[PDB]
């Protein structure tokens, strides 16, 4: 009966500036159980990504590392969706670009 | 310096598929370093670092070939705590697993770890004696009884008093440039005005390793624990980390606050206020 | 490297 919903944040590997080439990262965590979807989406769309090797913490909760290249503009808009059993809809994080 | 071997185990039963999902993944202090994944094309212990390469085919054949038969130990494992837990094989249910070894700066092991996890919550430990054994309810105490009367302790003792201690030391030499860098925070604070009487300030700290790292804030000598908002440490994608600390402060009164950075890579701890520009 | 299970050895 242990299900720990997961925490998202959602970010630039390195401070964003329009046209130059960057990582977007969504990093998903203190979740159990480990069945779990993680989307990147620009502009509400879902893009090409790759996703970390399951591992997990002290408490046995795991995470994941959901990355894409990315080249950040004054337009497009980015955020990361999860799909989890402890989440009644998906949750989506919208990229802060100025946190 | 001391330093850690770890392996991660995660099997996942999978109910109506041929096999369960397993796979590993391997650390040396906060760096990963190896995998395997049970549903790849071809499942292959790989390389996570450059500095891996060094291994030869011999390396990655034998890994590959414990991981597979790990793999099926893990299936049969799955299948009896569901009896003794009187759970359907139609419901999924997950086993985790830990292991290495602690080395201090003087090369030699001080502490080995065994420790499993089922659906969340532990189950049965190796001790720190690693002779003896501790089961978390009636269940684990068969599983117990099985390693006692297997001798399992034993083979586990004299691989982590060998074989485990030897090889960090290995990728402990062979990932040098890696592994046995302390890279300090580049760390900043940064301006949030919500409002001209409220604004939030943000204490970044950014390409840090190894991984543990304190960031507080204070205003007079004075510790704002209670009112900060402390983000969990999370992965920069490039084998380090980042994380931030942030308070809400009266406008105009930015300067009373300071946020403090301690770190292994700094020779002193950081204190830093929110600078204009 | 990491530790061989064996099935003489079963939770």
């Amino acid at each position: 009966a242990i299900q720990r919903p997961p925490k998202i944040q959602v970010y630039s590997r390195h401070p964003p500036e329009d046209g130059k080439p960057n990582y977007l990262n969504c990093y998903v965590y203190g979740f159990h159980p480990p069945q779990i979807e993680i989307d990147l989406l620009k502009n509400g769309e879902k893009i090409k990504s790759e996703q970390s090797d399951l591992s997990f913490s002290k408490d046995w909760s795991f995470y994941l590392l959901s990355h894409a290249e990315f080249t950040p503009n004054s337009k497009d808009q980015y955020s990361c969706r999860v799909k989890h059993v402890t989440l009644e809809q998906p949750r989506i994080v919208k990229w802060d670009r100025d946190l | 310096g001391s330093h850690s071997l770890r392996y991660f185990h995660t099997a996942v039963s999978r109910p109506g598929l041929r096999e369960p999902l397993f796979i590993t993944v391997g650390y040396v202090d906060d760096t990963q370093f190896v995998r395997f994944d049970s549903d790849a094309r071809d499942p292959r212990t790989e390389p996570r670092q450059p500095w891996m390469e060094k291994e030869g085919p011999e390396y990655w054949d034998r890994e590959t070939q414990i991981s597979k038969e790990n793999a099926l130990w893990y299936r049969e494992a799955l299948n009896n705590l569901r009896g003794y837990y009187n759970q359907s094989e139609a419901g999924s249910h997950t086993l985790q697993e830990m292991y290495g070894c602690d080395v201090g700066s003087d090369g030699r092991l001080r502490r080995g770890y065994e420790q499993y996890g089922y659906d969340g919550r532990d189950y049965l430990a190796l001790n720190e004696d690693l002779r003896s054994w501790t089961a978390a309810d009636t269940a684990a105490q068969i599983s117990k009884r099985k390693m006692e009367a297997a001798g399992a302790a034993e083979r586990f003792r004299n691989y982590l008093e060998g074989t485990c201690v030897e090889w960090l030391r290995r990728y402990l030499e062979n990932g040098k440039d890696t592994l046995l860098r302390a890279d300090p925070p580049k760390a900043h604070v940064t301006r949030h005005p919500s409002s001209e009487h409220e604004v939030t300030l943000r204490c970044w700290a950014l390409g840090f390793y190894p991984e543990e790292i304190s960031l507080t804030w204070q205003r007079n000598g004075e510790d704002q624990t209670q009112d900060m908002e402390l983000v969990e440490t999370r992965p920069s994608g490039d084998g380090n980390f980042q994380k931030w600390a942030a308070l809400v402060v009266p406008s105009g009164e930015e300067q009373r606050y300071t946020c403090r950075v301690q770190h292994e890579g700094l020779q002193e701890p950081l204190t830093l206020r929110w600078e204009p520009g | 490297v990491g530790y061989p299970k064996v099935k003489e050895e079963m939770l």
